């Protein structure tokens, strides 16, 4: 098109703002025996 | 030994159990994923509201009993078992 077409843009710092954070709260996953499993029974899992 | 309690059934064929059950009323509580988080969590929870007395320390070797497996863990709680039972 012809007429001029600008960019404000503010929604983009929020994005950032908020990936920013979770970048910084990985999470990631653990896995616990059970009420009934011996204790070292997931490290064998996770080890892996 | 001459005396014992607290055993627990099998109760052979499907489907059958006592009908004196409701034994257990109904009330709520944060969720927790299974049985040892919330033993484990209860007694922290314990601990801080309890001076630097004895009864601390008990719970203290409790909570490394408590933790499930690890390099670390292991050697603690083996410890904390072999010292609590040692307490009698």
């Amino acid at each position: 098109t012809l007429q001029y077409r600008g960019q404000f843009d503010v929604v983009r710092p929020v994005v950032r703002k908020l990936v920013s954070e979770m970048r910084q709260n990985p999470i990631d996953v653990l896995y616990r025996p059970k009420d009934g499993a011996r204790p070292d029974a997931a490290d064998v899992l996770m080890g892996m | 030994m001459a005396e014992v309690v607290d055993l627990a059934t099998g109760e052979k064929q499907v489907l059958n159990d006592i009908r004196g059950r409701y034994e257990c009323y109904t009330d709520v509580g944060p969720s927790f994923q299974s049985m040892k988080q919330q033993n484990r969590a209860e007694i922290l929870e314990l601990l801080g509201k309890t001076p630097q007395g004895t009864p601390e320390y008990q719970l203290l070797l409790l909570q490394y009993f408590t933790l499930l497996d690890g390099k670390g863990v292991e050697m603690m709680r083996d410890y904390a078992n072999k010292q609590l039972i040692q307490m009698g």
